[PDB]
């Protein structure tokens, strides 16, 4: 649940 | 006085007055790419203009079935068009193609050696299933699916890139000219899933020939039981070749490299699978527990001559 907002590129 | 020109490299673009600020982000043989501010959408856009779509039968016959095929898809996970034109006036000077796309910020390729928690590697996993899945739907089948053509947002979303094949992460059944399914795309998954967590292309065959013999050293030799399917030029080579045992998964992918855990190791000892009859499907795979904590409904359900394509393409164009 909640599905991951940010990824750090 | 709708269009205007700007050089790219030795390149010259000639794009709508709405598309500002040309920069460029790579380029393919299919042609070159910028990133535009698209003035009338308020947002950034991706501009491709076509590489001598009509310089040969070939290039004709691709440039058509990309336009045909990004008309017809259409979803979340999957580059979208969002126009094409020429600025060319008639199919007499008809020359130029630009295909406006959807942009994100980066490949997979500089997000994939770092260091992925579960939630992120699965839901990204999970977004590229659900790609994959609608672009079976439209009976569309990739099978060159790899880190460079997957692109990703900041926010953590992602989009197939293109519509692959008509080798590193390259089907067996693709590199021994068998048939293929659905699930040769599940392959390259694991392939990409497994490059995920150890760091590094599983399989970096310097060669169509060693990248066979990777496989099967790092895999094991396929049973009887897909030997029996191969053509008889190509089954003698793969039968010849030294019998390789294989390692266990744990091995491959030992609990030294997880941050779940022995749960990415059976998704991926389902999707590395050298015999496509045993391994996972797309469904499977997205129902699977590594995968199914994201599930949504929504989400996850002949010959011309030049002058023919020509007149065929600029049919899409207008
Ligand atoms: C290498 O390109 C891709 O992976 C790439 C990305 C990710 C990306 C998107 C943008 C950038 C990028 O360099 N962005 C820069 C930021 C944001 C604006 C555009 C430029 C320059 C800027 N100043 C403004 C900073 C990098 C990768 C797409 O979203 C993409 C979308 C549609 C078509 N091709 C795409 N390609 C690509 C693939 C193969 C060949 C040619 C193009």
């Amino acid at each position: 649940p909640k599905r991951p907002t940010t990824l750090n590129l | 006085n709708n269009f205007y020109s700007v050089e790219i490299g030795d390149s010259t673009f000639t794009v709508l007055k709405r598309y500002q600020n040309l920069k460029p982000i790579g380029s393919g043989a299919q042609g070159i790419v910028c990133a535009a501010y698209d003035a009338i959408l308020e947002r950034n856009v991706a501009i491709k203009k076509l590489s001598r779509p009509f310089q040969n039968q070939t290039h004709a016959k691709r440039a058509y079935r990309e336009l045909v095929l990004m008309k017809c898809v259409n979803h979340k996970n999957i580059i979208g068009l969002l126009n094409v034109f020429t600025p060319q006036k008639s199919l007499e000077e008809f020359q130029d193609v630009y295909i406006v796309m959807e942009l994100m910020d980066a490949n997979l390729c500089q997000v994939i050696q770092m260091e992925l928690d579960h939630e992120r590697m699965s839901y990204l996993l999970y977004q590229m299933l659900c790609g994959i899945k609608h672009l079976h739907s439209a009976g569309i089948i990739h099978r060159d699916l790899k880190p460079s053509n997957i692109v990703v947002k900041s926010d953590c979303t992602l989009k197939i890139l293109d519509f692959g094949l008509a080798r590193y992460y390259r089907a067996p059944e693709v590199i021994l000219g068998m048939g293929y399914k659905e699930n040769v795309d599940i392959w390259s998954v694991g392939c990409i899933m497994g490059e995920m967590i150890k760091g590094g292309v599983l399989f970096p065959g310097t060669d169509h020939i060693d990248q066979w013999n990777k496989v099967i050293e790092q895999l094991g030799t396929p049973c009887p039981e897909f030997m029996k399917k191969l053509q008889p030029t190509v089954r003698t080579y793969v039968e010849n070749r030294p019998k390789y045992a294989g390692y266990s998964f744990e091995k491959l992918f030992p609990d030294v490299l997880f941050p779940k855990a022995s749960q990415a190791r059976d998704l991926l000892s389902k999707m590395l699978v050298i015999d496509a009859s045993k391994r996972i499907s797309v469904d499977e795979a997205l129902q699977h527990p590594y995968i199914n904590v994201w599930y949504d409904p929504s989400e996850a359900e002949r010959e011309h001559t030049i002058e023919e394509w020509k007149e065929l393409i600029y049919k899409e164009v207008m």
